[PDB]
Parts: structure tokens; sequence; C-alpha cells
């Protein structure tokens, strides 16, 4: 539970950190429970080194049709807006 | 108008012609009617709209400047305008919207088409 935050804060902290360093921060003492982990993290991995090429969730699915509509927000904010002109009634 | 001056009676006026010497205006009550046939056919005045309207009109950041500059002007006339608020027209709290809110719209508009 400690580490899953560090796991998350070297995966802010570190695109890239040495398998090693990861598992001195996990304090650990084999890489492969690191390894594990980082790759139950599924975090980019090459030799001695864990990686994070994408460091975070970005898309996956909801959180849309709001907060990133371009127009449509707008449009829907027109429509709106066109409704604090129309609901103005 | 259309005069026609003189009646049976009347709706049945009467009594001038009798009297004799009818003269005057006297309009007759005029009307027309046509159809919502040509209605349509008059109303088609103002591919069409699609060529016609967006997109034919989407013309506006060209003037982004004046849209702005129209705008900007706003801003100064109201200053003034709120100002009188320390009588009749030109009130302090009139022109303000008028003025404000021509710009909104128009300035909205032109967001479809982005």
């Amino acid at each position: 539970a400690i580490r899953d935050e560090i796991a998350k804060n070297t995966e802010l902290s570190y695109d890239f950190l040495p398998l090693s360093n990861i598992k001195a921060l996990l304090f650990f003492n084999n890489e492969k429970e690191t390894e594990k982990f980082a790759l139950e993290r599924n975090w980019p991995i090459v030799n001695s080194k864990v990686y994070f090429n994408n460091q975070s969730k970005e898309k996956a699915d909801y959180e849309d049709e709001m907060m990133h509509e371009e127009d449509q927000k707008t449009n829907i904010i027109e429509k709106a807006m066109d409704y604090a002109i129309s609901i103005e009634n | 108008d259309a005069f026609r001056l003189i009646d049976t009676g009347a709706l049945i006026n009467i009594q001038a012609l009798i009297h004799g010497l009818n003269r005057h205006y006297y309009s007759l009550n005029i009307d027309y009617h046509k159809t919502a046939k040509e209605t349509k056919m008059l109303m088609n005045l103002h591919y069409e709209e699609k060529e016609e309207s967006n997109l034919a009109a989407t013309k506006s950041m060209v003037k982004i400047a004046e849209q702005y500059s129209k705008r900007i002007e706003e801003e100064k006339e109201l200053t003034e305008e709120e100002l009188k608020t320390r009588v009749g027209r030109q009130d302090p709290k009139k022109h303000l919207s008028e003025t404000a809110d021509e710009t909104l719209e128009n300035n909205i508009v032109s967001v479809l088409t982005a």
C-alpha cells in the first residue's frame, strides 16, 4: 500500500527508472518482486529499468461529451447560452 | 384604395343617391387572397441552404478585429452610460445591453462553423 503510491510517485517522478532504484525505492530485494508489480502495474520495462512511456491512463472511455467538447459543449453552451437566450423568458 | 362612388342602397349609402349628388372619395373595402402555394414560392425568397447558409456567411473571422473592435468599442460607451447614474433616456443602464448584446450572438454563430 505504501509502494503503490511510490509506484505512482516513481511513475510521476520517473518516466524511466533503473529497476534497481525502483526496487531500492520499493525496499525490495529481488527486483522480480518489483518486476511483477511494475508489470502488474503494466510498466514499460527494458533491462535494468522500469519505464513509464505513458505515466498515466490518458483516454480510457468515460469522462466525455463534456469537458473537451469543442463546439459541442460550446454549442451546448451556445444552446445553453441560447437558452440563457431562450429560457430568457 | 378603390372607389366606386354610389351604392345599391348600401350594405342595404342609401340617401344621398336618391337625394342625388353622390360625390366623395368613397373607397371600397379591399382584400385579396393567394395561397400557401406561392407563399412558399414567395417565402422561397429569403444545394441551397448548405450552399446558402452556414457556410455562406461563416465569413466572420475576416472581421475579428472589428468583431473585437466592435465589441471593443462597446466597452467605452458604457462607463459613459453607467456614469450618468450620478432626467430621461440615454440612461446609464440602457444601451449597455442592447450594445454588448448585439456582439454577443453574432459572435457565437461563428462557433457553429468551427
